[PDB]
Order: structure tokens, then C-alpha cells, then sequence
């Protein structure tokens, strides 16, 4: 369900169809498989405080979420 | 005047323009793939939120029509060095409009230049910053719309200041205004022409939120990777100019410095043979 | 005027800052790897954490 | 050290007057302009450039001008020389260099750089050249030497971007391959 | 004020299939509560599309396209000037469906309020996938 | 050395000594790239042979019994056995994995490696 | 100079100057890479340090009274109090903002200031 | 240095102190170029108080001199390095 798991859960429209294409990432040709890749890094900025690498992108990674 | 430093300094010039030179080809290389992708995925999805909205009538009558007092700046710039002086420019206007008044932006940078370049001037404005892009696709640019998003509810209003890829050779720098959630929400709530019934209201606005915040993102992103490409090129071949202009001079005061050392060298045995 | 001696520092100071920070995952990754008395048990017993520095006072002070 | 690669030729001239073939190898020779100026010096000769005498340049020309192909009616025989000179900052602008390569017809230049690389013999393509060229390999030769000199000839022109091989688009990394086979 | 019989535009992130297409002459798809079908004159309306198939008939064969897709997700709006854009995070053909070749590492879920509805339309979306090759 | 010979001297010799030179030769023209671009730009097999190539370098270093007085480590003494050992292994990768800073001033391959396990239990 | 001590003449006058000798000797340091590239892509200190340096290296220019036929400006003549001070607030940074032709052959900080506050008025 | 005169006085006398008309206007006096200064004695002659803490005191230098180029680069700066950077600022 798209509806509920944006209501009850805090989970975008986005992080939906990546968790969908999840179990299908494999099926897909290879042409879909490099598009759906998400790899950055989070820096909170001062000389050297933090630095933050988002890789996952299905849990509360890139899109967090309430029921995270 | 010392041959041997001026002929190993010749030599250092000659590998940079040599590296200058491949350099180049490398970025005409990567420019024609990034417009390759951006021509591919330009005008996605743009402006469709912001047409049907203008479409909606009764949303206009509704429409809050206020001037936001406190905005979210987010600059885009390229994290790898020496790729020409469009990061230069963006820095150079967010440090204007940002200089002029404080307090009022937050300025939450995009590239490691971006950021590392307006970190000494706005120091405890700018908290955190995305740099180390592995690549640019619509999940990613997500995930920063997402951010963005997050990060919005705090102001009134938020920009995004990027480079315009119109040309190979032609890079202007060009800024989108987009409303925060808070504001999209309240405007999206009173869309009545178009209707929403498949997924109900509560969801659709939230939902069609993230495709308005996206797409100007991920079209941000490809204007920027592309010009990126573009002033890299065009400054190694300006580098690799101006490398071989200096390299050309030195070689004259080489042979110069030749003709003088022959001549010294060749009293100083006459000398000695006249006695 | 000399650019020789700026590529040659640019190399240095670069290759130092890169490989410095392999050098702490070799030791990591290598320590992890290797992973896998009389003073030593009467202090245990009272469950104080003991410093290598104090062990060596007073097994000194007992030979001294 | 001076009359030694006179004494050699002659030697040479023999087989070549009697119609057979003789290869002469005049090792050190820049050595040898060396011992005519020490004697120059010491004579008090007027030196030169480099402190060498006027007619150093003479010095080898009637030397090595003694080596050459006779016709059919002496024997048909002939006399290869193959003098060697040592520089010293690799720099043929000197001026024992410059004598020798306008007398000879062609150099075959060696680097030390392509010998630490590991490219034994360490021949410079770029610099060597051979005047008779074509004209005196065999029909064999001549064909698939015309080819490889063209393709070694484009590797060196892209050797510039070998360090970027990946990066660079396709149809030029396959034939910076290619010249690495050859 | 109003526009011609219809346009369709049909895009993708990393590629765009259709910018404007006329030929059309119908499009069905399937919403959360249940299939829709767009075609000419069709009203004003959003629509979310999870990721399902995406059939289109084409009066005039168009090359390279087989008219019938599955789609990971879409957005979908029929502006008031009668035209309908659908847009789709990647699109792809049946044939090159692969079929059998799911849950190759990815079954792992995390037991929480969100893991929840994410193995749940995970698994919704593989009895869809494997009903759409038939 | 005239006796740099794969025909004087044993064969294995003779390989593992061109197998240096190569390897510093070619470290030596990266630097010119490395110096604007940096050692992360680099291709994987580029850094494996800086890499090796610097471990080899420093490894080169050894200090003797007349350099005390300078440096205050006592002198050490190096067979021709295990010298060849030593450099045939590093360029296997025997040592790739330790850091490049216990291959310096050593005597033996087995001195560097016992140097580096004893930092790791130090910190 | 001989004459330049800290001890001979004022301790302010000796520090002003080994401030601008420092300037343009940073700056000189660096003008081989800005000639190969512009300063866009030099960093934020090394640009202030060039940005400032091309300031001071243009004030110190100024006509003279013979030479008023070649250039066809009139002469000046600069104090000693005010050309210390003239640098000192230079060196601080008060003339950053003005573009450098202002200080192009000008007699003391202020009048560059008056000709550089004017070519921001005019436009 | 590479003259006559000069090359001859170096290769007879023990050590020799280069010294750099850059760093001298840079604010660094007495302007000393420690890369190419030596002593032959070297810590033979110096006081068990000054051998211990002088050859640390090279090692650092010896680092910040390399590092000085990153500085230029910039763009980023690890914990240790920024250290090791203002350690040698200090020396
Ligand atoms: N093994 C060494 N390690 C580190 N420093 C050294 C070493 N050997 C010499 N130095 C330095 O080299 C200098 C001596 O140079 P020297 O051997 O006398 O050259 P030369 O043969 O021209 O006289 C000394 O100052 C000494 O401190």
C-alpha cells in the first residue's frame, strides 16, 4: 500500500518504489540497475567535524522515515 | 644565466602543458556524456507541478500571496579542483547576496568548493553541506530534494544557484525559487479543477511535493555537471596556451643563454692561449 | 622563479596526505587481524583499572 | 688514440678494394677528437670552439668519407662504418655532435630514460633515421616496415594521453594499445 | 483557453521516450484502488502510479516501442488544456522481464513500523510483476 | 654495474633487480600527474605502484655503523641472500599490506614486518 | 637600505614596512602559477594576498613633477607621516573594496580613495 | 651556488648556512634554509640537553616544509595533518 505507508509511516513516495524495485533490482536488465544507485556524502561543516557517507538509501539513510 | 636551472624549468613547464593538454581531452570526453544524459533527461518533469497549479483557478483566488521574509539558500557547485571558474562565480554571487544582509539564509552549501569556499566568509551560517557525488541520477536527486526538504521548514522560501549549461562554450549562472513544504501544502490543499481520487488528497499533495522539489534539483544538477564539464575544458586549453606561450619564451633566452656561455667560455681559452 | 620546485612539493605534500591515512588502516586492518603477573591478579581482584605504568613502579619497587 | 681508427680503415679498404664486404666499428670515437686536440694544445695551436683545433671538423670527414660502396669494376665490395659518440647531457648541439651527425648520412640516438623503463635496446625511433631507408631493406621488409613506421609514429603523438586510457573516448585507447604490442 | 485533440508526453529521468505524441488513442493503467483508463477528452485529474504496467495502442506503429511497459513508479497529471504526461522513474519491456530472478540477496527486512510496509509492497509488487508476464 | 649481467649473475638476481628499476621508473613519471591531480585520481593499478614503489624506496635506506654518531640507530648488516629475498617478496606484494613506514632504514624484509606488529600492540 | 631598523627609525614604520615586503613577496611567490592559470582556482587566503598585493603594487606609483610632459599629470609630493599612514591603512584593508585603477599614480591613500569612491558613483 | 668560487669554499669547510632572499622578506630572520644547511659534527658537538630535543625539532620541520604545498591545494584537512601544519608554524 502506497497510502498507509506514507500515513502511518513516514515513508516517501520515493523510498517506496526503491524498496519496491528492491526485490526486483536483480529481474530489471543492467540499464535499470546502475540508475537506481544513491551514494553521496553529508559533511556537517566545520574544518573537520563530521563526515557522513549515504549508501543505503532504503532505510532511515536518504529518505528517513517515522518508523525508523 | 645558468643553463641547467632554466633547461630543468623548461622541462616543468613542458609536463604541465602535457598534463595541461591530456586534461583536456578528458574533459571534452566527460562533457559529451553528461550532455549526452542531459539532453536525455532536461525539461523532466518541470514546470508540470507549476502548470496545473496555474491552470487551477479557484487555487489562485485561494493562492497566499505573501513576500517570504526568511529563505533557504542552497548553492551548487563541482567538488573536484580545477575544473574552471564557474564554481568562482556561484561562490562569488551567494557571497554578495548573502553578505549584504545575515542572519536571513542558510545557506546550505553543495560541493566541496561551494562549501569550503564560503566557509571562512559565513562561518556558523552554513551547518552542513552534500559533496562526494558518486553520480547524478533521480533516486539521488532525491534523496537531496529530501534533505532540501527537511531543511526548508525553517525558512520561508528556498533557491537554487547553479551554472546554465546553454552552450558548450557558454555557462550563465541561473536561480530557481522554490516554495517550502509548509507553503506547498496549504496552496495544494485548495486544488479543486484537477482531481484526486485514486490516491486521496492527504497523500497527493505530499506525494506531488516531492516530484515539484525533485525535478528542479535533478535539472540543477545536469546544468551544473555539464558546464562543469565545459569550463574545465575550456580552462585547460586556456592553461595549456598559456603554458606553451611561457615555454616558447624561455626557449629564446635558452639559446640566448647558449650563445653567451659558448661566448665565455671561449675568451677564457683565448685568454689562456694568448700568453 | 621556480616551478620545479612546486610540482616537486605538490607531489610530496599530496602523496604524504594520501597515503597517511592508508597507513592507519593498515595498522587497523592488520591489528585486527592479529587479534585473531603477581601485581596483574591482586589488582584485578579489586577491580581497578591498572595503568602498564603503574605495574612497572611497583614490580620496581619490590625488586628495588 | 688518433691514428688507431685511421689504421683500423685501412685495414677495412682492403677487403672492400678486393671486392669483398668489411664492417668497421670505431668505438669511442668522440675520444679520439679529444687526443688530436690534446695535441693540438700542446703544439700551441690556435684552439677553437671548445678548445677544439680549426680542422676538427676535417678530422673526420677524410676518415669516415674512406668507407663507401665501390662499383661493380673495382670488386663491387664495400666498407660500413658505425662510429660511436658519447654525449654528455644527451644535448647534439655541442660541437663534436653536430660534425659528426652532418658528415654521417643518419644517427641512431639511444635514451637513458627508455632503458630504465625497460625498453632494451633503448633505440629512439623519433631521432633515429636512416637516409637509404627503404632502398636498402629487402622487398620483405620494405612493405611491413612502411606500415609500422606510420603506426609507432601516431603512438608516439597520443603517447602523451597514455596515463588517460580509460577516460579518453573509444578508437584512440585500442591503438595506444596497439603500440604498446609493438 | 483549450488545446487540440490531446497530447501525450511519456518521459524518464534517463531517457524520454515520447515528447509529444498524437497517435495514441487510448492508455490504461493501474492506480492503488484500481485500473484507470486515460484517452481524449478525459477531465482534470492527479494520479500516482505504483509501480505497475503501463499499456498504450498506438494507431501508427512507433519504433522501438512495444506499447506495453512496467513502470517503478510514476506521477501522472492531466492538465486543464487536455493533455496527460506520464512520468515514470524507469520504464523498461516485457521481454526483457528476466523473470525468476528475484530475492537474490535482498529478502533481509527490518523489523520496525516502516520495514513493515516496505516488505509489504515489496511483495506486493512481485505477485504483480509475475501476473504482468503472463 | 658491469656485473649487472642475467649471464654472471644468477638469473633471479638479475630479474629482481630490473623488477625495481621498472617499478621506480614508472613511479617517477606519475609524479608529474600526481601533482595536479593527486594520488586519488589515480587508476588502481597506478596506486599499487606508487605504492609499492615508495615502500621499495624507503625501503632502500639502511642505516650503517658510521651513520650512528647521526642518526643513534646501530649499524646492521645485510646478506646477499636475504637482500634478494627481501625485494623478491615486496614486489610479489609480501608487504603491501603493512604500512609504507616500517619499510625504512631496515635490514631485512622480517625486521620491517616485526616492526610493524609491535606498533599495532603499541596503540 | 642600510637605514631600515627597527632600532634607527620607528618600530611602527619597520613593521608597515616588512608588511608590504611580505605582501608582494607572497604574491611573487605565486605569480608563475597565476601565469599558466588565473586566481579563480587559487585558494581564499593566497587570492586576498594577491588581491591586496595588486593594490599596494598600484599605489606605489605616482607622477612626478618632471616627468608632468610625459604622463601630462601634475606631480606629487608625499610626506613621510602620510605615506606610512597611507600603507597602514592599506596593509588593514581599507581600499579592498575600491578597484585597483584608483590607486594607479596617486599621490596619498585618500586621494585614491576619493577617485575609487567615484568610479562606484558614476556607475 | 653552482660558480666556481662558491662550489670550491662549500667542498672545504665542514658545513655551510644558505641563506634565502625570499624567506627573509617573508618575515622569516634570520632567513636560514634548514633543507640544505648540515654540519658534519652534528649532534657531536651539541649538550645532552640539545641532542635529545634537536632531533625531534628536525623531524617536525622536515614534515611542514612537505606539507606546505597542500596548504595551497586546500579543500580539505585531516585531524593530524592540521596539527602537524600549525606544530610546524610554531617552530
Ligand atoms: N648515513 C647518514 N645518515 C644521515 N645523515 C648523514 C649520513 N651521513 C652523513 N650525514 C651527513 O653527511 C654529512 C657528511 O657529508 P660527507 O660524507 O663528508 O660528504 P663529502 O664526501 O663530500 O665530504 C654529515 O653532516 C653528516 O651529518
Amino acid at each position: 500500500c502506497i497510502e498507509f505507508a506514507f500515513k502511518k509511516a513516514g515513508i516517501p513516495i520515493v523510498r517506496n518504489f526503491l524498496h519496491s524495485t528492491e526485490g526486483v533490482i536483480y529481474g530489471l536488465p543492467q540499464r535499470v540497475q546502475r540508475n537506481l544507485a544513491i551514494n553521496y556524502t553529508v559533511k556537517q561543516y566545520k574544518e573537520g567535524k563530521a563526515v557522513s557517507a549515504k549508501t543505503i538509501k532504503t532505510l532511515q539513510e536518504a529518505f528517513p522515515s517515522k518508523g525508523d | 644565466a645558468n643553463l641547467k636551472q632554466l633547461k630543468i624549468r623548461m622541462k616543468a613547464i613542458g609536463s604541465i602543458k602535457k598534463i595541461t593538454k591530456a586534461m583536456k581531452m578528458v574533459a571534452a570526453s566527460k562533457m559529451k556524456a553528461e550532455t549526452s544524459r542531459l539532453e536525455n533527461g532536461r525539461n523532466f518533469a518541470v514546470g508540470s507541478v507549476q502548470k496545473m497549479l496555474e491552470n487551477e483557478s479557484y487555487v489562485q483566488k485561494k493562492k497566499s500571496t505573501t513576500a517570504p521574509k526568511s529563505t533557504l539558500l542552497v548553492p551548487i557547485t563541482s567538488d573536484k579542483g580545477l575544473c574552471g571558474s564557474v564554481n568562482s562565480s556561484i561562490v562569488r554571487e551567494v557571497k554578495r547576496l548573502a553578505l549584504n544582509n545575515r542572519s536571513a539564509f542558510g545557506l546550505l552549501p553543495v560541493g566541496e568548493k561551494g562549501s569550503s569556499g564560503l566557509s571562512r566568509p559565513f562561518p556558523d551560517l552554513l551547518k552542513s553541506s552534500i559533496v562526494n557525488i558518486q553520480n547524478v541520477n533521480f533516486p539521488t536527486a532525491a534523496a537531496i530534494a529530501h534533505q532540501v526538504s527537511t531543511q526548508g521548514a525553517g525558512y520561508d522560501q528556498v533557491t537554487l544557484i547553479y551554472n546554465h549549461f546553454k552552450n558548450a562554450i557558454s555557462y550563465v549562472v541561473k536561480h530557481q525559487e522554490l516554495l517550502p513544504r509548509a507553503q506547498f501544502l496549504n496552496l495544494f490543499k485548495y486544488v479543486t479543477r484537477h482531481e484526486a481520487v485514486e490516491p486521496e488528497l492527504e497523500y497527493s499533495k505530499n506525494y506531488f511535493f516531492e516530484l515539484y522539489m525533485a525535478s528542479s534539483v535533478y535539472n540543477a544538477l545536469l546544468n551544473s555537471s555539464a558546464s562543469e564539464q565545459a569550463s574545465r575544458m575550456n580552462a585547460m586549453e586556456n592553461a595549456s596556451k598559456n603554458a606553451g606561450e611561457i615555454l616558447s619564451k624561455l626557449t629564446l633566452d635558452y639559446n640566448k643563454a647558449r650563445q653567451a656561455k659558448i661566448t665565455m667560455e671561449l675568451i677564457e681559452i683565448i685568454s689562456g692561449a694568448s700568453i | 622563479t621556480r616551478e620545479e620546485e612546486w610540482l616537486d612539493k605538490r607531489t610530496k605534500s599530496q602523496e604524504k596526505v594520501y597515503f597517511d591515512q592508508e597507513d592507519r588502516k593498515a595498522m587497523k586492518r592488520l591489528l585486527e587481524k592479529l587479534n585473531t603477573l603477581e601485581v596483574e591478579n591482586i589488582l584485578k581482584r579489586y577491580h581497578i583499572n591498572y595503568t602498564q605504568a603503574l605495574i612497572d613502579e611497583l614490580v620496581d619497587w619490590k625488586t628495588g | 688514440q688518433f691514428l688507431a681508427p685511421y689504421s683500423g680503415c685501412a685495414i677495412g679498404e682492403f677487403f672492400r678494394d678486393n671486392g669483398k664486404h668489411a664492417l668497421i666499428i670505431y668505438d669511442d670515437l668522440s675520444k679520439q677528437a679529444v687526443a688530436y686536440r690534446q695535441m693540438s694544445l700542446l703544439l700551441r695551436r690556435p684552439p677553437g670552439r671548445e678548445a677544439y683545433p680549426g680542422d676538427v671538423f676535417y678530422l673526420h670527414s677524410r676518415l669516415l668519407e674512406r668507407a663507401a660502396k665501390m662499383n661493380d669494376s673495382l670488386g663491387g665490395g664495400s666498407l660500413t662504418a658505425l662510429p660511436v659518440i658519447e654525449t654528455q647531457a644527451g644535448d647534439v648541439s655541442a660541437y663534436i655532435p653536430t660534425n659528426v651527425i652532418s658528415i654521417t648520412d643518419g644517427q641512431i640516438f639511444l635514451e637513458t630514460e627508455l632503458f630504465y623503463k625497460g625498453i632494451r635496446p633503448a633505440i629512439n625511433v623519433g631521432l633515429s633515421v636512416s637516409r637509404v631507408g627503404s632502398a636498402a631493406q629487402i622487398k620483405a621488409m620494405k612493405k611491413i616496415a612502411g606500415n609500422l613506421k606510420l603506426t609507432l609514429a601516431t603512438y608516439r603523438e597520443l603517447a602523451a594521453f597514455s596515463q588517460f586510457g580509460s577516460d579518453l573516448d573509444a578508437k584512440t585507447q585500442q591503438q595506444l594499445n596497439t603500440g604498446e604490442r609493438l | 483557453t483549450k488545446k487540440q485533440k490531446m497530447e501525450v508526453t511519456l518521459r524518464t529521468p534517463y531517457k524520454e521516450y515520447l515528447a509529444n505524441f498524437d497517435g495514441f488513442s487510448r492508455i490504461t493503467a493501474k492506480t492503488n484502488e484500481a485500473s484507470l483508463v486515460i484517452q481524449n477528452k478525459t477531465p482534470a485529474s492527479l494520479y500516482v502510479l505504483p509501480p505497475g504496467p503501463l499499456k498504450i495502442r498506438f494507431t501508427s506503429e512507433v519504433k522501438n516501442v512495444s506499447g506495453d511497459f512496467l513502470h517503478t513508479g510514476g506521477w501522472v497529471i492531466v492538465h486543464a488544456d487536455n493533455t496527460c504526461e506520464i512520468n515514470v522513474m524507469d520504464l523498461f519491456d516485457r521481454k526483457e522481464v528476466r523473470a525468476d530472478q528475484f530475492e537474490k540477496g535482498n529478502i533481509q527486512d527490518l523489523d520496525t513500523l516502516a520495514g513493515k510496509y516496505a516488505a509489504k509492497s515489496r511483495k506486493s509488487t512481485v505477485r504483480l510483476f509475475t501476473k504482468a508476464t503472463t | 654495474s658491469r656485473m649487472l649481467d642475467p649471464i654472471t649473475i644468477g638469473e633471479e638476481h638479475y630479474t629482481v633487480a630490473r623488477g625495481v628499476q621498472k617499478l621506480l621508473q614508472d613511479y617517477k613519471s606519475l609524479q608529474d600527474i600526481i601533482a595536479i591531480l593527486g594520488v586519488d585520481d589515480l587508476s588502481e593499478e597506478d596506486k599499487l605502484v606508487v605504492a609499492r614503489a615508495r615502500k621499495v624506496q624507503k625501503f632502500l635506506s639502511q642505516p650503517f655503523f658510521m651513520s650512528e654518531v647521526f642518526s643513534g640507530i646501530p649499524g646492521r648488516f645485510v646478506n646477499l641472500k636475504q637482500n634478494i629475498a627481501s625485494f623478491k617478496a615486496l614486489l610479489e606484494g609480501a608487504g603491501d599490506e603493512y604500512p609504507e613506514s616500517c619499510f625504512y632504514m631496515k635490514g631485512d624484509l622480517e625486521e620491517s614486518l616485526a616492526a610493524g606488529r609491535a606498533d599495532a600492540l603499541k596503540s
